[PDB]
């Protein structure tokens, strides 16, 4: 329940730090987007998307 | 992991199996097994 | 056949029964017993189940 | 660090009120971390001191044993005993008493299993007990030792006829033998 | 009244937890546990459940 | 557990503010209880280790004293080795070395039960482990040995008065003794 | 002292609100001071216990070596067999045969866990056996032997960082080592 | 720094990769959002509400 | 998959679980967030902004 920094003794005598490789499902409290959810997130509309509609209504 | 069964030498010669008694708090996934087998029947009658 | 109690010697002199860690896939008659569990609910009314 | 909270000395519910109260919360958090670290250091220090004491008590009862052994060893001892000081695995030993004492120290640490409730009272420290509570009838799947079909052995010889589908699993195997005076016997009728 | 996980030594170097088999008459709180379960949907219709 | 608290910097004095501050107080109380339990565990662990060391030195002293006393006041029998080749069951051995080797080979196969994770690491091939996971509350049933109904002289004497026509299963049986400085003790109030 | 904080069951933020919060701060300060004093008391207590243990070790060593020095230059031409009749717990025996007989009778009652199916049939009365029935994949937690934060010079060394609140329960525990040719391996990526 | 892959062997003797259990605080560069600020951008306006709002204002 | 809960022996003879320290690229299938695209999709076609634009177009 404590996050630690694991390191191993290198050939030069220095405790070189290494990064374990893991998976997104493994990490607890991840909170992830679903790519296709990310796709509809990005495509959505322009920042002024709800401005040309009002402009053409006025026109 | 693997599960074993505990035998014991009976009176004369027979190696008879005996069971250890345990507790509901000592079963790893019985809560999930029971919840999955929870009998979800009619969700509602006339919406109730 | 035979169900037994596991005693162990406590710190001072006591003989206390401990429990072991068991698995669902190891209990002998779990499936039949849970099929015989009292909560059943309403499976169907007049031949109709779910939203009725 | 010594705890130093800020008691409420003003009635205004302003910004500094929240700032100082959050400071109190943060000080509680860091003091908790410090106390946990101190507890861990206490455990480590206790372990180190106990290890030093244990090494000292281990080494003190080796000089005395070496002295008495070099006194007794190699003066007039019999050939049988000096050949018996070597154990089964060939590890050479001092005078036979050392071998016996080390073997006793190793073996006495093992454990028994007590079945009768009368012997649960006389348990050792490292033992466990099996006390019956109730019996269940159910169905058994006895496995017979004096029953085999390898070539001809056992008093009963098995013959291969055929198989079916729908394999099943054993329940409460009851390793035992069939025949005379055994738990499962034979009786001819008809 | 402790739950102890049984450890067994494997062939190479390890020590893994193993489970012993239990009978459904062995667990001491199983029947209260299955009794305490309640159906999700309609428990009963007009004081009757199951095949309604 | 780690002490986690809630800050205040949002400008609010409402219902959730009260709820989270009450939760802060509750978490502080729980952490205090945890720290007190840890302190008591420190004391217990230190006492147990020191008692183990004291017992170790006691056995060292007694064993070495007994050995020197036996050497001072001991004598060898005329036939001490030859007749010391028959075990408890009459199985005669040719030489003492063979008898000891066979005894060691027979006894080394026995098992041990280790209750501590520090000893599961130093296991044997034939050993089993009993590391603990949880502690359910339950309602114990005791089996007081000094409690008696037919002894007439036990420190507590029972005597029947009636029945109930009902019984219940015994859950989590415990063997102990009721008296002074024991697991279960009685104390008067009136 | 036991911590007993004041909750917030009031209705209006007024005099009682401030009074109870300030009293809570005071109680927290007092409890912190008490905990620090308790830690200091634990340190001095363990130091005193270790000091008296060391003193006992020294005096018992002096007495034991004095006994041995009495043994030397006193009795001459001692025998190994008579010396062998004293066990490791300071229990003298009349004859070495008696010692071996008692050791056999004490050790022959120990149990022997039998894992294989073939050795279960040839197991004694005080024995139990456990043979495999089925295997579950499951999710397991591993206690790496050569991975430790408190000890340096290990194969893998880890240093603590900010602990995360809330914790879970270990499941299907396993002991193993990590490294070359072990159960758990390591190799760089790329 | 150095990246390594955790692997374990079964009783047959073949290596297979396993994923260490990790929390989303030790990992570097996750930049999670809030698990709740995702929704306020997920809803947005999928080209349907804005156009109908413009038409309603027009009528 | 093969997820293990890394644990290590305590300083007083018990066992405690620890999370290791990994990297964003170390995790697999984590679908990261650029820390910038979140800003660009914060606005998109906002809902309140659409109502305000419709109201001001009507005005």
């Amino acid at each position: 329940t404590k996050i630690v920094k694991m390191s191993e003794k290198n050939e030069h005598g220095t405790l070189e730090q290494f990064y374990p490789e893991t998976h997104a499902e493994a990490v607890k409290g991840l909170v992830s987007v679903s790519e296709e959810e990310k796709t509809i997130w990005d495509q959505k509309e322009s920042t002024a998307g709800a401005e040309q509609k009002a402009n053409t209504a006025l026109n | 992991t693997e599960i074993k069964r505990m035998l014991q030498t009976k009176e004369d010669n027979s190696k008879e199996q005996f069971y250890p008694e345990t507790h509901v708090a000592g079963i790893v996934g019985l809560t999930e097994y029971v919840s999955g087998q929870l009998p979800t029947g009619v969700v509602s009658v006339n919406g109730k | 056949t035979e169900i037994k109690r596991m005693l162990q010697t406590k710190e001072d002199n006591s003989k206390e029964q401990f429990y072991p860690e068991t698995h669902v896939a190891g209990i002998v008659g779990l499936t039949e017993y849970v099929s015989g569990q009292l909560p059943t609910g309403v499976v169907s009314v007049n031949g109709k189940a779910g939203r009725v | 660090m010594k705890l130093d909270l800020w008691k409420w000395e003003m009635l205004l519910q302003g910004r500094e009120f929240r700032n100082k109260t959050n400071d109190n919360w943060q000080k509680l958090m860091d003091w908790s971390d410090f106390i946990s670290t101190g507890l861990s250091a206490i455990y480590v220090y206790v372990n180190k001191a106990d290890a030093t004491l244990n090494n000292k008590i281990d080494t003190v009862d080796k000089a005395v044993n070496a002295r008495v052994n070099e006194l007794i060893s190699g003066t007039e001892q019999l050939s049988e005993v000096v050949d018996a000081r070597s154990d089964a695995f060939g590890a050479r030993y001092p005078v036979l008493r050392e071998r016996l004492n080390q073997e006793q120290l190793n073996f006495s640490k093992k454990s028994t299993i007590q079945f009768d409730a009368s012997t649960i009272i006389s348990m050792e420290k490292q033992d466990i007990g099996l006390l019956t509570s109730k019996k269940i009838s159910e169905a058994q799947t006895v496995c017979f030792l004096n029953i085999s079909s390898l070539d001809e052995e056992a008093d009963i010889v098995l013959e291969k006829t055929g198989e079916t589908s729908f394999s099943d699993n054993l329940t409460s195997l009851v390793f035992a033998k069939i025949g005379t005076n055994e738990r499962y016997q034979m009786e001819p009728v008809g």
